[PDB]
Order: structure tokens, then sequence, then C-alpha cells
């Protein structure tokens, strides 16, 4: 809760990514913007209260002085891991811990924004550490987190 | 940098409550599961002669209140996700 130099000017340039329209306050409409271009959907109720949480002096919008200090509060980070693992388990049909490479061509090639079949490539020469067409993705995952 | 690392959630109920309305909720809802905790108990301990549609009256009222709770500590955990949200975006531009 007391944080660097260096991040407030970070933080600034943060905040343009919020202040949709640049008259330096961040307003819910704004913030709805930016949190449905995340692929979030939150309710007025929702974003009002968000902005309530910040807003020091009650003038109904966020300013960088507010956004800056809210920041301080939420500096703790912590290991991604096990989320990483678990969306790898959403396409482990056996529940068996593994997905083979062949499986995970089809998904990277299919869902979401997708991969190129290059690209694909060299993630499963890095996912198929024994080279035996499956992916033992706990193993693969550590990996990349460690 | 950061690499995959992200912000990490909160403990409890110690936020949020700013918005009187939830505040408003989370005591009239606590209140209600002391009130039927304490009218099933009695109904059902401090009785000789249990009366089962005193007992299903505020078993349904006991239900409602926790369930209320449940919900308010629901959306408290969406809330938050949704401010960690905002951070961790934030949080790029130290990249
Ligand atoms: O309670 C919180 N409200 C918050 C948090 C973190 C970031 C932001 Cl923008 C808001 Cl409005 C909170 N962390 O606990
Ligand atoms: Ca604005
Ligand atoms: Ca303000």
């Amino acid at each position: 809760a007391a944080l660097t130099e260096e991040q407030i000017a970070e933080f600034k340039e943060a905040f343009s990514l919020f202040d949709k329209d640049g008259d330096g306050t961040i307003t819910t409409k704004e913030l709805g913007t930016v949190m449905r271009s995340l692929g979030q959907n939150p309710t007025e109720a929702e974003l009002q209260d968000m902005i309530n949480e910040v807003d020091a002096d009650g003038n109904g919008t966020i300013d960088f002085p507010e956004f800056l200090t809210m920041m301080a509060r939420k500096m703790k980070d912590t290991d991604s891991e096990e989320e990483i693992r678990e969306a790898f388990r959403v396409f482990d049909k056996d529940g068996n811990g593994y997905i083979s490479a062949a499986e995970l061509r089809h998904v990277m090639t299919n869902l979401g924004e997708k991969l190129t079949d290059e690209e694909v490539d060299e993630m499963i020469r890095e996912a198929d550490i024994d080279g035996d067409g499956q992916v033992n993705y706990e193993e693969f995952v550590q990996m990349m987190t460690a | 940098g950061r690499k995959l690392e992200l912000t990490k959630a909160e403990k409890h109920f110690h936020n949020f409550m700013m918005d009187t309305q939830l505040t408003k909720r989370v005591k009239n809802a606590a209140a209600n599961v002391l009130r039927e905790t304490w009218l099933i108990y009695k109904n059902t301990k401090l009785v000789k002669k249990i009366d089962h549609a005193k007992v299903r009256k505020h078993q349904r009222k006991f239900l409602q209140a926790i369930h209320q709770l449940r919900s308010v500590k629901m959306e408290q955990r969406k809330l938050n996700d949704q401010a960690n949200t905002l951070v961790d975006l934030a949080k790029t531009q130290l990249e």
C-alpha cells in the first residue's frame, strides 16, 4: 500500500486506456466500454460500485489521483499456475492429465483467437517433452511458469 | 517483468460495503439468520411439544436468509474480480 515513483508515470499511461475521451476522469460509461472490450458484462450497478469504491471526493467519476491511489492497495501478485492448468483440463476429455498433440493442434487452430499451424508446431515442440505425441499439461505448465 | 502473474485476490468482507445497498442487504439477511436460528432452536429444543408446522415456517425463512447472505458474498467476490481485472490491465503498463 505504498509504491515506487516510476510506476506513477507508468499508471498515467494506463489511465488513457480507461479515460476513453481524455477529459481526465473515468466515468461508468467509459468503464463499461473498457470492461466489455475485455469480455466482461458488468451491470450498471456493478460499474457504479467500482467507481464508488475509488471515488474519494464523491463527484461520481474517477480521476488519476483516485486511480493511482487504489492501485497501491492492490499491488501484490500471485502465480497463475493452477488457473492455467485448469484451462488445460477443459480439453482433457478422459480426465487423465493428458491431451494429445493432435487434440492440442485442433484446439489451438479452431477455438478462441487461434494460432497458425506454424505457431502450433513450436508450441508442441515445447509441450511434448517426451516426444510421444501426448502433452502432460501439468508438466508443460510448470515449465512455462517456472 | 511480471510474466504470467496476476493481481492477488483479497480475503474477507473488508471492502465494497461502501455500497450501502449491499450493507442494507447484509444487515437485514444476517438479522434474519439470527432470528430463524433462534426460532428453530427454540421450537425444537426448548419446548415439550414440537410444532412441526412452526419449524417448517422458520426453516423456509432460515434458508431464505442464508442464501441471501450467500448471494451477497458471491456478488462481493464478483466485484473484487472486476476490480482486479482493471488493476491487471493497468499493471501491463509496467512491462
Ligand atoms: O475492494 C476493492 N475495490 C477495488 C479494488 C481493486 C481495484 C479497484 Cl479499481 C477497486 Cl474499485 C478492491 N480490492 O479489494
Ligand atoms: Ca472521461
Ligand atoms: Ca473523482
